[PDB]
RNA sequence: GUGGAAGUCUGUUAGAGUUGGUGUCCUACAAUACCCUCUCGUGAUCUAUGUGUAGGGGUGAAAGGCCCAUCGAGUCCGGCA
RNA sequence: GCGAAAGCCAAGGCCUGUCGGGAGCAACCAACGUUAGGGAAUUCGGCAAGUUAGUCCCGUACCUUCGGAAGAAGGGAUGCC
RNA sequence: GGUCUUAAGGUAGCGUAGUACCUUGCCGCAUCAGUAGCGGCUUGCAUGAAUGGAUUAACCAGAGCUUCACUGUCCCAACGUUGGGCCCGGUGAACUGUACAUUCCAGUGCGGAGUCUGGAGACACCCAGGGGGAAGCGAAGACCCUAUGGA
RNA sequence: CGAGUGGCUUGCUACCUCGAUGUCGGUUCCCUCCAUCCUGCCCGUGCAGAAGCGGGCAAGGGUGAGGUUGUUCGCCUAUUAAAGGAGGUCGUGAGCUGGGUUUAGACCGUCGUGAGACAGGUCGGCUGCUAUCUACUGGGUGUGUAGGUGUCUGACAAGAACGACCGUAUAGUACGAGAGGAACUACGGUUGGUGGCCACUGGUGUACCGGUUGUUCGAGAGAGCACGUGCCGGGUAGCCACGCCACACGGGGUAAGAGCUGAACGCAUCUAAGCUCGAAACCCACUUGGAAAAGAGACACCGCCGAGGUCCCGCGUACAAGACGCGGUCGAUAGACUCGGGGUGUGCGCGUCGAGGUAACGAGACGUUAAGCCCACGAGCACUAACAGACCAA
């Protein structure tokens, strides 16, 4: 009677098209719980190695024992919150009100922007506070950019600009917290936002693969047995029934596969350090040598080596934070062999 | 069931002919079903080390031959992973005939056994000469 | 640990342990060693191997 | 031991045949093709050339097979508008 | 080498089985190689593919019209100096 | 039934058959499970003696079934190789075409509509794809009936 | 006995098509229905418990593997939470298959004088087409909104992004004479689905290195061919799955249901007004897309004779064209070289040994030699090449 079977692939990550921005954009943010702070950071994927860890889980029978864990190494140097954007609550949703900038700009920010020559910070600040007084102040986020120049393995110098939100105690306090960060020079580090052991949400634009067939793109079957030898091997049975007389968008077809934005949830931050403790012998294949500020993320992260990846405090973690895990060993063995 | 404490790539399928690691009188076993398992369309039901499979007696004494008994997978050629990363694999695929209480039917267990099997089937464990 | 074949130090979180029929245990550091072993080659006869060196 | 019989065996020797792939082709390279597979291969064998049998007639180890891409009665023209 | 077999190479012939240039050259298609563990679960059906293989030595069942079955099966050997 | 139709009234054998409707007959072998296969039984819808019956070694690109071996047939797909495919120069057809035509959901209609009705959606053009629909293209249906048709 | 609903079966009819709407079964891939098999929440019980039985709401998800048979159907086995039924031209042949029905060949049985027949059986017996329109999956070029760069907003759109099971503690506890034997909650794992990634294991790897058979270049050295690697052994990068990582809860409103207050009807009453609760189902939450949302958006800065863009040049985190991203001497973008990191497995030559042989000769052994050869990665390094310069633009 033809056995049932779930459809091939998910309909939740579509359309399966090329991403608009190589730099990921979070469409959600963590809640305003603790003290005022920036709700995200970024870095550049380098590669993978394994780490030996002590079982941190109190509910595990193996608690306290050695444990080998896969880790993706990401070079996460300091970023710079160059401006403070305030949104106002309008009858059509949130809308950008104004921005408060600075004067101290990184030598190569103009490779992307039309850096401000004449700006009035105070006025914008005033407008933001007046709106706040009126009770129309939506949320507050900081314009941020990376320093690719700080990462040798990454060829680009043109900084990746992205807006990150600030979640704080009160609106009045996080506003101040924001303004302060910016005034200095907006310089901040992964330490400032995260701590080893916390779970982060890593967003990134996956490894591109160009056009691919249904079999790879949607996980449909290959023609089987005799059917496989008739002239059809990797094409689905049919595009749909006689009626409705049209091909439904839900049928697995050929197209752009890869180079899409993805936001992987609950990624444990095994360790945030600095130096060359993680670099592989002979260099990370197709990347290079890591000798600077870095983050060790448990498991896989979307994207190819050199790609920009964004961090965010897990918006829906399942486990309780188990701070600063014990790292008894980090493999430095060559990734060639 | 209770966690194996090891990741397993099932190396057997329904219809697979394996070795009966005991003195029951049954030499060769044929996998029929995998307890607690439900597959998916076209997928041939898979069994691995640490599973309680249903078996048919292919070879052995006329008495045991052609019977349908339950058993536990003790060894398998396809590797398995341990917490420390290392893979572990055996020289053959083998199971031990078992009763309703998960107690070995026979008296003696031939060949070595996986340590992970112990956490699940104690009576089978405390009947093994070697535990790797 | 050390590879029961060539003799080099097995990088932690790597390798395979072949359990023999009799119950013996052989820790390999790589497929290269496992495969040279399957060919019946003894580590002592192969120069590249530390055992031989 | 000699002898060397056979509608004898193996065999892409030459040569002949045409089982499966229901592959390739299917406005073809081709109005019957291509590739692999497969059968026979000293005999009721295969083959060239010459020669005989002509249409309700030939020819047919018989399939209504074949008689110049034409066959349960060839082809051409006529009867015929 | 058993060979008018394969494979390699002379002599002799040819680059005219007559459109080219470019993209590590994507999907998909035709031919095809290799795939861990499992091993016909596939399918109307092992279709397709694969396995086996040359030579010598040992050895060889039921059945039989005494010819055969039969290379039954099964076991061993095989290079170079 | 313990003869009658119409001459005789099925003998040897074979038998659920390439013949058995009932039928997946019953029993057994084999398998976890066998409308299969083999063996036995057999009242045979409707076997049977040159309309040849039975049996049978050898032979077979003949039909069915079992085992060992084998393996990408399958679990479940991957990577690779060669030729295409894609882009450029040159060469250069055909099929098809009442008209209009960006359609989708419903309805209606000779009861199976891109074109009617109501709504919904819809900026134009182009490249690649696998073929859902145009009851797609190709052939004055082989099936069926009809004709005071043909052979 | 009576009243109906459906349009799956069968029958009836002869409306539609005979200048053809390709068959049955299967497969593959997509959507749907609910009369619900499982799962969630409930009511009754001939509800002690456990296991059930019957009923209600409910279509989110799931509903699988095999033996005979062409079968659909059905019979059977073992697993399972359960292995539900049905619609989409009995969905699906410009997708596949072709076992069955139903051409031409042949046999058997039955019938017939016979040709020959069969709503009997059987063996064999072909699957055409380069897509014009439309449809959708993905990719571009233009115009509209009316100079540019960067950052956003969110009308709407998609999702199952999550479904289910087993185990431990609770507990040998509640309940029960006993046998037997729960739950709330908290944990650990499994399976199915999903998205991503390759440190690890595994496959590939006609890059690469070695061994070796035949033959050709006189031998040697070193090579060609043996189908697109002769074969065998090993195998880097990358790509992969058989490998590894991630995928809630909680709120809000409801259904069935359990109730509160409460009248019509002084009482009673969950309902009539009002209210408190309560489903895997709905909404939010989360993920993906999304200024062409014609109300065609917001902010910031730069610029209107100059901001910015295209072409050009060296390249890829990108890629079928187009698109996209980066670098361009104020430079490490690519190549060369040298290192590092890797793959093979110990080079040519020479020396000693070498069964033997008068000697010639000699397969092979050891040393020189972790050697020789090789690398799709990394680094150092401006040596070579990123030169010259063109165009557009308020
Ligand atoms: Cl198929
Ligand atoms: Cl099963
Ligand atoms: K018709
Ligand atoms: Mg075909
Ligand atoms: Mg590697
Ligand atoms: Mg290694
Ligand atoms: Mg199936
Ligand atoms: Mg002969
Ligand atoms: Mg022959
Ligand atoms: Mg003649
Ligand atoms: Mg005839
Ligand atoms: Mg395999
Ligand atoms: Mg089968
Ligand atoms: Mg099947
Ligand atoms: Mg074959
Ligand atoms: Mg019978
Ligand atoms: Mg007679
Ligand atoms: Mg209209
Ligand atoms: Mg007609
Ligand atoms: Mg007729
Ligand atoms: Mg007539
Ligand atoms: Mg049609
Ligand atoms: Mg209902
Ligand atoms: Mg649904
Ligand atoms: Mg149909
Ligand atoms: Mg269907
Ligand atoms: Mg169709
Ligand atoms: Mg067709
Ligand atoms: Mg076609
Ligand atoms: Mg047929
Ligand atoms: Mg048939
Ligand atoms: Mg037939
Ligand atoms: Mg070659
Ligand atoms: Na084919
Ligand atoms: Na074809
Ligand atoms: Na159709
Ligand atoms: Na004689
Ligand atoms: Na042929
Ligand atoms: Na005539
Ligand atoms: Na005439
Ligand atoms: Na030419
Ligand atoms: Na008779
Ligand atoms: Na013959
Ligand atoms: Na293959
Ligand atoms: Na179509
Ligand atoms: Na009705
Ligand atoms: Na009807
Ligand atoms: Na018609
Ligand atoms: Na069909
Ligand atoms: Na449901
Ligand atoms: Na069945
Ligand atoms: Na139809
Ligand atoms: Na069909
Ligand atoms: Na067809
Ligand atoms: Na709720
Ligand atoms: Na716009």
């Amino acid at each position: 009677p033809q056995p049932s079977r779930p459809r091939k692939g998910s309909l939740g990550f579509g359309p399966r098209k090329r991403s608009t921005s190589e730099t990921p954009r979070f469409n959600s943010w963590p809640s305003d719980d603790g003290q005022p702070g920036v709700q995200g950071f970024a870095g550049y994927k380098a590669g993978m190695t394994h780490v030996v860890l002590v079982n941190d889980e109190p509910n595990s029978p193996r608690e306290g024992m050695e444990e080998t864990v896969p880790v993706t190494v990401i070079e996460t140097p300091p970023m710079r919150a160059v401006a403070l954007r305030a949104y106002e609550d309008t009858p059509y949703g949130q809308r950008p009100l104004t921005e408060v900038w600075t004067d101290e700009f990184h030598s190569e920010l103009d490779r992307t922007l039309d850096v401000p020559e004449d700006h009035d910070p105070d006025a914008a600040e005033e407008q933001i506070r007046d709106a706040h007084e009126a009770g129309d102040l939506g949320d507050l986020r900081l314009i941020t950019h990376t320093v690719p120049d700080a990462v040798p393995s990454v060829p680009k110098k043109k900084p990746d600009v992205m807006e990150t939100r600030v979640g704080g105690g009160s609106v009045s306090d996080r506003l101040d917290h924001a303004l302060d960060i910016v005034e200095d020079g907006g310089e901040h580090a992964m330490n400032d936002i995260f701590r080893a052991g916390e779970y982060a949400d890593v967003a990134g634009v996956t490894k591109g693969k160009g056009t691919q067939g249904p079999v790879k793109r949607w996980g449909v079957q290959k023609r089987k047995g005799k059917h496989a030898r008739q002239g059809w091997r990797r094409r689905i049975g049919n595009l749909g029934p006689w009626n409705p007389s049209r091909v439904r968008s839900t049928v697995p077809q050929q197209g752009q596969t890869g180079y899409h934005q993805r936001t992987e949830l609950n990624k444990r931050l095994i360790d945030i350090g600095e130096g060359d403790e993680p670099t592989v012998d002979g260099g990370f294949v197709n990347y290079g040598e890591v000798d600077g500020p870095y983050t060790l993320v448990k498991g896989s992260v979307p994207g190819p080596d050199k790609r920009l990846v964004r961090f965010r405090p897990a918006v829906r973690p399942n486990d309780q934070p188990r701070l600063d895990p014990e790292v008894r060993y980090v493999s430095n063995e060559s990734n060639q062999g | 069931m209770e966690a194996l404490g090891a990741d397993v790539t099932q190396g057997l399928e329904k219809g697979s002919l394996i070795t009966c690691a005991d003195n029951t009188g049954a030499r060769e076993l044929k996998v029929i079903s995998v307890h607690g398992y439900s597959g998916t369309k076209n997928r041939l039901p898979k069994a691995g080390l640490g599973d309680k499979i249903t078996v048919s007696v292919t070879k052995g004494t006329p008495e045991m031959r052609r019977q349908v008994l339950e058993a536990v997978v003790v060894r398998q050629r396809k590797p398995i992973r341990r917490p420390d990363g290392t893979r572990v694999k055996f020289e053959d695929n083998a199971a031990v005939i078992v009763d309703e209480n998960e107690d070995p039917r026979g008296t003696e267990l031939k060949g070595p056994i996986a340590r992970e099997v112990a956490q699940r089937f104690g009576s089978v464990a405390s009947a093994a000469t070697m535990i790797v | 640990r050390e590879c029961d074949y060539c003799g080099t130090d097995i990088e932690p979180g790597t390798g395979t342990m072949f359990v023999h029929k009799d119950g013996a245990t052989t820790h390999f550091c790589s497929s290269k060693c496992e495969n040279n072993a399957d060919l019946g080659r003894e580590a002592r006869n192969l120069e590249w191997t530390d055992t031989a060196r």
